[PDB]
Order: C-alpha cells, then structure tokens, then sequence
C-alpha cells in the first residue's frame, strides 16, 4: 500500500496546509514530569495529560530565543507542517498552543529513546539492523518529498525507536515545502550535501545524500566525514572521497557511492526513476517494502519496556522550570502558531 | 583505526546544528 496511501494523502495534506489547525490545549492541562531533551532555544518534556492519562512529549520554545535567534520563520514551518502530515513513521503532533512567554508542541512519545544513544553504546548496528532503519527512512521521505517537503536535518539524534522498534522521525524545526530550490545553509555539518556547503540553492536530493551519511553512520559507528571542527569536516564532505570499512559489504558499498554522489544528475532519489534507484538496489534486496510499511517485520531490537511514564531509555538532563510572564511576547511574530 | 579516531574526536555526543 505505498501507493494508495501517497494519493489520499496529498488531498489530505493540503487540506491542513491551508488551515491549520490551532491552539488546541493548555499548559494547565498537563502534568510535566522530566526532560527528554534539549535544544537551541528550548526542551522535550514527559508530560501527561491529566484528563485521558496519557503521557506525551511537550516541546516548549521560547518565544524570545527564538526570535532572537532569527529562526521565527523556521519554527513556523515546522508548526504548520507537523500539524499536517500523517505517516507511519512520523512523530504525531497531538496538540499545540502558546502562551505569554513559550510555544508548545505536544507530540506522541517515543519510550524507546534517540537511536543516537542505541548506536553509540553497542558502536555500530549489523547490515540488516541498518538496513530495517534505512527502509523506514526511504519510505518516509518518499512521503514528504511528495509533498513538496525538504526535512533537512536526518541523523540518529532525530529519529526515536517506538515501543514495537520502529522509528519515529522528529524534530521539524528545518523542514520547509518548497517547489523548487532554496538557500538556507541549516542542518548538522557531518549530514550536509555539498551543494548546502557551497551555497549553489539546492534542492529535496540534500535529503538523500543525507540517507546516504545516515546509513554510513549506522553500519560503520561513525559518520563518513568526521573532525574536531566543522569547517575541517566541510572541507572532507567538498573533497569529497569517502573511504569504506573492510566490513563494509560490495552492495553496501555500491549503494554508498550512488547516494553520497556530489554529482545531482547521478546521485540516486534525484533520477527521473525518484526513489525506485534506492528502493530497487540490490542492498535492498531483501527488503518487503510493503512489509516495512504495514510494520510486519519484526524489529532487529526491541527497547527495554516499562509502565508508561517510564524513561529508561533516555538520558536524565538538569531540570530547570517553566517561567510564564505576566506580559505578551513577540505575539505579532507568532500569530499565525 | 579510522574506529579509535573517531572515539578520541570531539563529535562522538549530540551534534548540534547549524542556521542561518
Ligand atoms: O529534545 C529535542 C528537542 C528538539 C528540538 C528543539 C528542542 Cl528545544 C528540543 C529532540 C532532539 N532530538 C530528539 C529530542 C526528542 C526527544 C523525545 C521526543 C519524543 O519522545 N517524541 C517526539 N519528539 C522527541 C524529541
């Protein structure tokens, strides 16, 4: 069903493109708990929902940072798309509002924690394990990218295993739709294409050299362009030369070259076949597309479960609390969230 | 090893990205 499925779903995305769905919660309504995670000019929080029980991940930005990071623009995209889209292996976003002080978020929860810290503590996953991940992603970004939307920020850290160990993509904090090409140099250095590193404007295929540097990553135990700084790792990712693990199988290797291929008109996703080069490549041989989709292939790891509420999985983060001011703040910039 | 480098390089937490 990766074909009946993309059809309904443009028509439905659309719908809540053009309308997007608003201030649906309160902060009142939820029980926070602990943080999951942190960022720029927030953090995730475990927070459950008095009313129904349930617990849920709650994104709280705030509003000040964000502006004066100049990244209002990015956090309404982020907003307007997660509110509208609908796949397997997305993240849902169950509520979202705002306040005098924070915008907020709240999203499914994920109990099985980042695959960023699955990977770094046994070092690297087996060809199969990476391959059962890579599938979700190929099929995740055939679903944006039918949209007309760029992610433009793949990598362990990112993408959340669900109780049944498949993943869950989140964090759309540089997602954009976009017809066409765009500028904006975002994203995690290691994971950049070198048309973003050269700012030529580029376009959805920065997404699959991105598959490319995941996959790398998650069969080698480190990425394909590594450094201490960013600029010496730009420098590798311009030249350009990746070199293999002796592990490394042919097809693998094959798969590797085709898609971290500097050259647009022959990286695979960006041919006129789309994402049939990836899906069809004999390191994908194995692979029951429809399987993946329909979650009937048993998952390679099954993450050590818990009553709900339960954050075994996560790394614990210094706590800090919510402050709400008594005044509005950047409400014109924020309007339309 | 290309392993022990990586392990010893200052980019083996989470990575934070860049804007924009
Ligand atoms: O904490 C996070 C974050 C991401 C963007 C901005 C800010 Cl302020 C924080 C993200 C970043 N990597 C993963 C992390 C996270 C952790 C848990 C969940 C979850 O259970 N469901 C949905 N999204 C999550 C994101």
């Amino acid at each position: 069903s990766v074909k009946e499925f993309l059809a309904k779903a443009k028509e439905d995305f659309l719908k809540k493109w053009e309308n997007p769905a608003q201030n649906t919660a309160h902060l009142d309504q939820f029980e926070r708990i602990k943080t999951l995670g942190t960022g720029s000019f927030g953090r995730v929080m475990l927070v459950k929902h008095m009313e129904t029980g349930n617990h849920y991940a709650m994104k709280i930005l705030d509003k000040q940072k964000v502006v004066k990071l100049k990244q209002i623009e990015h956090t309404l995209n982020e907003k307007r798309i997660l509110q509208a889209v609908n796949f397997p292996f997305l993240v849902k976003l169950e509520f979202s509002f705002k306040d005098n002080s924070n915008l907020y978020m709240v999203m499914e929860y994920a109990p099985g924690g980042e695959m960023f810290s699955h990977l770094r503590r046994i070092g690297r996953f087996s060809e199969p394990h990476a391959r059962f991940y890579a599938a979700q992603i190929v099929l995740t970004f055939e679903y944006l990218h039918s949209l007309d939307l760029i992610y433009r920020d793949l990598k362990p850290e990112n993408l959340m295993i669900d109780q049944q160990g498949y993943i869950k993509v989140t964090d759309f904090g540089f997602a954009k739709r976009v017809k066409g090409r765009t500028w904006t140099l975002c994203g995690t250095p290691e994971y950049l294409a070198p048309e973003i590193i050269l700012s030529k404007g580029y376009n959805k295929a920065v997404d699959w050299w991105a598959l490319g540097v995941l996959i790398y990553e998650m069969a080698a135990g480190y990425p394909p362009f590594f450094a201490d700084q960013p600029i010496q790792i730009y420098e590798k990712i311009v030249s350009g030369k990746v070199r293999f693990p002796s592990h490394f199988s042919s097809d693998l290797k094959d798969l590797l070259r085709n898609l971290l291929q500097v050259d647009l008109t022959k990286r695979f996703g960006n041919l006129k076949n789309g994402v049939n080069d990836i899906k069809n490549h004999k390191w994908f041989a194995t692979t029951d597309w429809i399987a993946i989709y329909q979650r009937k292939v048993e998952a390679p790891f099954i993450p050590k479960f818990k009553g709900p509420g339960d954050t075994s999985n996560f790394d614990d983060y210094e706590e800090e609390e919510i402050r709400v001011s008594i005044n509005e703040k950047c409400g014109k910039e924020f309007s339309e969230f | 090893t290309t392993y022990a480098d990586f392990i010893a390089s200052g980019r083996t937490g989470r990575r934070n990205a860049i804007h924009d």
